[PDB]
């Protein structure tokens, strides 16, 4: 239950990213009002620009652990597929590719490393080369709707959060930034 | 087979060795020589070989590789690392790295590297896509460091002294000045075994530069952890070379959520090192010390940090006062004021052969409210109201003989506390 | 050194001594320095002990560093950058062999000659060495001989080459003489050892007391 | 069952102060020898000195442990030989001292402890009146042979060489002076 676990979690943070990115544009709809209106006080002013900045960061890194999460999600889902495809079938492919793993198995480390390379490139010939007709191909049968829900590709809103960075010295500022944030949401 | 365990075994091993194997006359040449001229023949027997060790960047895009117990010494031992092993491993200096060694062709000398089997103690593919610099970022030091065991001994009372003097947490930025023979070598010793006997999970780093070979050579018997020294038989590149790519292996180690703390001995000595292997940029100072020549240890010295998503860095370090050299104050108030905490001893209290020559009044701590408790916290403003009146000698006294009859620390306060 | 000094060093030793005047280049004042400490170094292999006495650092130095070919790099006063390596590792050869044997060098140094290139070459030289042992005219001038700076001398690691009673008793003594002028220290300990015969004497001279 | 691991950890600390102190008295005898003849090598003199004072040091460092070890043998034997009288006669004493345990049983710690020192120095009186005969008791039923071997107080000789008391870093270094002897005999 590994993989599900996972996948809860993954859904976990993706929500709390979601809430946050809500009360995210909850900030800037009021930012946009008060400088629409009459908004002689400033103070009000710099500090809407601190929930905005620390939003901004928050948001941003909510983003990128999404990503990773999905990634690994789906890393983790590739190998249990690995482990139960050789558990099934890899007496065949023993068959096929039979010199390369004599090579790994009862030779020293640098006849292991060609072994290595010469099952790859020929592994990724064969992919190259298979994959011409393309034809449409289903997901796992027991991750079949977990997997397009969560989809290979995620949202759009997310790789353009990702991919801002910030200095650490920056990042230190955004964190004490955040920390009086939510000191601000105690009182 | 690796390298490791041969080095580590004494020259007799190696001897014995060469008799069994053919090398009737290994008793010549240096160490590193004749372990590369015992694993030439062992590549020529076909023995499996096996390497381990740290990889560094040179000016060219190709990478070298050194060894640990070696003192960080780039010579014969050292081992290639194509760019193109750094470019699909995402690899970088001061990281290490278990792989076994090739036997080199005809014309080149080291053992090439095959692959990595393993990057910062941790799978090269997590290695690959993996945390950042960038992420890792400075935090002020809030878990307290503890260095008190409980035998009723010297060591152990220098280190109750230290404890009450100044809190020392993870991921801070300590220092320590003191005068010649003020007692810097055992109070070294003695956090250096404290923090290594009571937290064995953190990693010990001993840093050494310039040294005596024989204070060298007797840390390399006592700290558990490892030990890095370059004593002054090298020159000043060998120093300053060590310096980077040790404080850039423990930034890569405490990359990977590890708590690093690392002893340096000394800043002063580093910064001359500095001064004497940078280019002068024209602007001078006062002691012959330009510009350029003060940044390079800045930084060294900022390096220290704590983590808030986890691990932490701290560098304690210590340097030199009046030695009779003007730069040296030139450097003693151009790095004061830039660490987390300082530990001062002094002259006249090490005189009296009351050891350790601590000053609890000069010394001191920044947010000390956060690294420690309320109870605590109270418990040594007590301590210091009660010893800033009298004099500083007196109260050294005063402690280390009424300290001694109480086994812990806890108890001496509410021992005292009573009075 | 001086022909004179020379001849009355070699006619007053027992083992025997190595010496090259100044009437020959560096050249061959600095080949002679490395190939003894070498071959000092091969007697020692054999688990023998070996005790080098060296006058003085300076001219070992500046003959190294007028030997040694220019590195382009000036350092203060004017010695150049790779030419104080060769007399530091001349000097850091000396250790005590923990398999057997042991390398003791005694080297003096000058200071306050009048130049530059002697104040140069020891600040660095300062740290290095674990004994040191000071001098000063101020006293010498009006005869309290040796004139050496007791005060600003000593030994480090004093407590593991000794026993434990003479350790405090070399203490006493230090603080007893701290307060009175170095001089006075001085001459104050000649009179005291005038009379003593053996060092336990005057140990017991100066503890009843 | 531990008493016979304390016993036999007695004797063996026993054994090794013994033969601590034969080493001893073997080199103040060498020593001795060599300062009556005309022996000129000081240098034989000094590192005999330092023998001296590192078999010296090892000698008290014996002395100490082997009574140490005397006083764990003497406390375990004392607890278990009480545990089994009061397990033989605790109704009685519990009928003796009544109150006290009455209080005991219900009441908080510091009225606990009230009831402990007055039961404790009761019990005191209580002793010095029953010993005011003074009658002659010999040792107990199987722990008489232990307390009989192990003796009664420990050897006057180990009591006449640990009156001299060493501070920790005088300890540290005859220990490390030790460990240089120790590397110089295995050579
Ligand atoms: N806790 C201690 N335990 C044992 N000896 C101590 C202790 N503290 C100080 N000492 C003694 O104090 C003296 C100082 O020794 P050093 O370490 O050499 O002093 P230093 O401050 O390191 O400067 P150097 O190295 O002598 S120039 C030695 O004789 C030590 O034995
Ligand atoms: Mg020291």
């Amino acid at each position: 239950t590994a993989l599900q676990q996972a996948f809860d979690t993954c859904q976990n943070n993706k929500a709390a990213w979601l809430q946050r990115k809500n009360e995210l544009a909850a900030a800037e709809q009021e930012y946009l009002r008060l400088l629409s209106g009459e908004g002689r006080n400033v103070s009000r002013l710099d500090e809407l620009r601190n929930i905005i900045e620390v939003r901004k960061w928050q948001v941003n890194q909510a983003a990128g652990r999404y990503i990773r999460s999905h990634e690994a999600v789906q890393h983790i889902s590739i190998r249990d597929r690995l482990n139960d495809f050789m558990q099934q079938h890899g007496t065949a492919l023993a068959a096929a590719l039979a010199p390369e793993l004599m090579g790994y198995s009862e030779l020293t480390a640098i006849a292991r490393n060609c072994a290595i390379q010469r099952a790859t490139d020929a592994l990724r010939e064969a992919l190259l080369s298979w994959l011409a007709k393309g034809e449409k191909i289903n997901y796992s049968a027991q991750d079949s709707d977990i997997l397009t829900t969560i989809g290979f590709r995620p949202d759009v809103a997310s790789v353009d959060d990702s991919r801002e960075k910030f200095t650490p010295a920056q990042n230190m500022i955004f964190s004490r930034k955040s920390a009086q944030l939510a000191s601000r949401q105690s009182v | 087979m690796n390298l490791t365990e041969l080095k580590n075994t004494p020259v007799s091993e190696l001897i014995t060795l060469g008799e069994n194997m053919g090398l009737e006359n290994l008793a010549r040449m240096r160490k590193q020589d004749i372990i590369f001229a015992i694993l030439k023949q062992h590549a020529k027997s076909g023995e499996d070989i096996f390497g381990d060790g740290v990889l560094e960047i040179l000016q060219d895009g190709f990478g070298f590789l050194r060894s640990a117990d070696s003192s960080y010494l780039a010579g014969p031992d050292d081992i290639y690392v194509s760019p193109s092993q750094i470019r699909r491993f995402n690899l970088r200096t001061g990281d290490t790295i278990s792989g076994k060694i090739r036997p080199p062709k005809e014309g080149e000398r080291y053992f090439a590297l095959l692959k990595v089997n393993e990057v910062n103690f941790d799978k090269p593919e997590n290695a690959r896509n993996k945390i950042l610099f960038e992420n890792l970022t400075p935090l002020h030091a809030n878990s307290r460091l503890r260095m008190e065991r409980g035998n009723g001994s010297t060591e152990d009372l220098t280190a109750r002294v230290l404890d009450l003097a100044s809190p020392i947490g993870r991921g801070q930025r300590g220092l320590i000045v003191a005068p010649p023979k003020a007692g810097k070598t055992m109070l070294l010793q003695n956090i250096a075994q404290s923090i290594a006997y009571n937290h064995p999970d953190c990693v010990l780093m001993v840093l050494l530069i310039d040294e005596r070979p024989e204070e060298v050579t007797e840390m390399q018997r006592l700290v558990k952890g490892e030990v890095v020294a370059s004593t002054f038989d090298e020159p000043a590149s060998r120093h300053v070379q060590v310096a980077e790519m040790v404080i850039e292996k423990a930034k890569r180690l405490v990359e990977h959520k590890k708590d690093v703390i690392i002893l340096l001995d000394s800043i002063t000595r580093l910064a001359r090192a500095y001064n004497t292997v940078v280019p002068a940029s024209g602007k001078v100072l006062t002691g012959g010390v330009d510009a350029n020549a003060l940044h390079r240890p800045k930084r060294f010295f900022g390096a220290a940090r704590n983590v808030e998503e986890g691990g932490s860095l701290t560098i304690i370090a210590t340097a030199l006062i009046d030695t009779g050299s003007k730069m040296d104050e030139v450097i003693y108030e151009e790095f004061k004021g830039t660490g987390n905490m300082e530990l001062h001893l002094s002259r006249k209290i090490a005189e009296k052969r009351v050891f350790p020559a601590i000053d609890y009044n000069r010394s001191g701590t920044r947010k000390e409210e956060l690294l420690t408790t309320q109870e605590e916290l109270q418990k040594m403003w007590i301590l210091r109201k009660i010893i800033h009146p009298m004099g500083e000698i007196d109260a050294m006294e005063f402690l280390i003989n009424k300290l001694a009859m109480t086994k812990t620390n806890d108890d001496f306060f509410e021992m005292m506390k009573r009075s």
